[PDB]
């Protein structure tokens, strides 16, 4: 997240860190105690048996005892198109059920098919790069964004920060976009580098997938 | 603490008939912009293809081959980047293709 701020400790208890050999590489969202939601391109090329799913984290450089750490047992996709970056969503089933407490909680999803109009105010977050040259964030970051429809496409939710150069960056893929208390996007891709200020960040549109997500938890 | 990652360069159907590799940090999570920076440097150094020449080419892509047998094809003229990081020790090879 370039040009955001630090989140309050544990303000988003559904925020997930996917890690490989102790190193964060993508975000995710806890959507049931044994399921997380991320971007399909985050796992298309990794050995999924080696991914650690870290819940209840805030400062990734420490050993926070509020953490719950799981392995991935199975993945579910639904039409992922890597060439066109369509349907960029994956559900990861965990090898266990998380214990729900103040630090670890399940996110709420919108109704199926709800579209967000131009101008809607949202909150993006993640542990990605603090800015190119500056390295990965240790403490979870959040960023106020606005939904835009120009320079976008119907199969994505796009967002823009105006007046300054700010947006998601590398390592923020899979992280949630929160609007009106609901998870409305999964961070997918940027155009012309991080925080260009010209092109909106692109999210996978979670509202298009709600019936499918529900069928997977059953 | 570093690892060699082999690469090949193909320009208009002609390869280079060389064994050569790039130097990465072992077990580091890097972006596709980091990888692009290294693909562009070997293009310039081994084939004389600068940023300007890459922009003016008809097609330009590179493929990251992963050790689990999958691959990822990146279009060097798209300006689109997924916001992920990938681990250097998971990469088998890189192949660059400029027509
Ligand atoms: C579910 O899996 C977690 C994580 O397992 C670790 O990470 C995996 C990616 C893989 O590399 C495993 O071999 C690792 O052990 C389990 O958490 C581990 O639990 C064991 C026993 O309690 C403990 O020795 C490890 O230190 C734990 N690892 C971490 C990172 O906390 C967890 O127990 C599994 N849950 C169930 C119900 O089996
Ligand atoms: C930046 O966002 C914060 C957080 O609010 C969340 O994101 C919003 C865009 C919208 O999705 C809210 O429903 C989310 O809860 C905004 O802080 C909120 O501000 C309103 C108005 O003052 C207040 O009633 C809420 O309690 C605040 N929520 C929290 C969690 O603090 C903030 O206003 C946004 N900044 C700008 C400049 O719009």
């Amino acid at each position: 997240i370039v040009g955001g701020r630090r989140a309050r400790p544990h303000a988003w208890p559904f925020m997930v860190s996917l890690q490989l050999r102790g190193g964060h590489f993508c975000g995710a969202t806890l959507i049931a105690p044994n399921f997380v939601m991320s971007a399909a391109h985050c796992v298309a090329n990794v050995n999924v048996r080696a991914v650690r799913v870290v819940l209840g984290a805030h400062n990734l450089s420490r050993r926070e005892p509020t953490r719950q750490v799981f392995a991935v047992q199975r993945i579910f996709e639904n039409g992922y198109d890597p060439v066109n970056l369509l349907n960029d969503i994956v559900i990861l089933q965990l090898n266990g059920s998380a214990t729900i407490n103040a630090n670890v909680q399940v996110a709420q999803l919108p109704a199926q098919g709800r579209r967000l109009g131009n101008g809607v105010q949202c909150l993006a977050m993640g542990w990605g790069l603090l800015g190119r040259n500056r390295g990965i964030a240790s403490v979870l970051q959040e960023l106020n964004v606005t939904v835009v429809t120009s320079l976008c496409r119907r199969s994505n939710v796009c967002t823009l920060v105006r007046g300054r150069q700010a947006g998601v960056c590398f390592g923020d893929s899979g992280s949630p976009l929160v609007c009106n208390g609901l998870i409305h996007g999964i961070a997918s891709f940027v155009r012309g580098g991080c925080a260009s200020g010209l092109y909106p960040d692109a999210f996978a549109p979670v509202a298009q997938f709600v019936n499918w997500i529900d069928s997977i938890i059953q | 603490s570093t690892i060699q990652i082999p690469y090949t360069i193909t320009v208009n159907g002609t390869s280079q008939n060389i064994l050569s590799s790039l130097t990465f940090n072992k077990n580091q999570n890097i972006s596709y912009k980091d990888i692009e920076n290294k693909v562009k440097s070997v293009l310039y150094f081994n084939r004389g293809i600068s940023d300007i020449d890459l922009r003016l080419s008809k097609q330009a892509e590179y493929t990251v081959h992963f050790k689990n047998g999958t691959k990822r094809v990146i279009d060097l003229k798209s300006g689109i980047y997924t916001a992920d990081l990938i681990n250097t020790s998971d990469i088998k090879a890189i192949s660059v293709n400029v027509d």
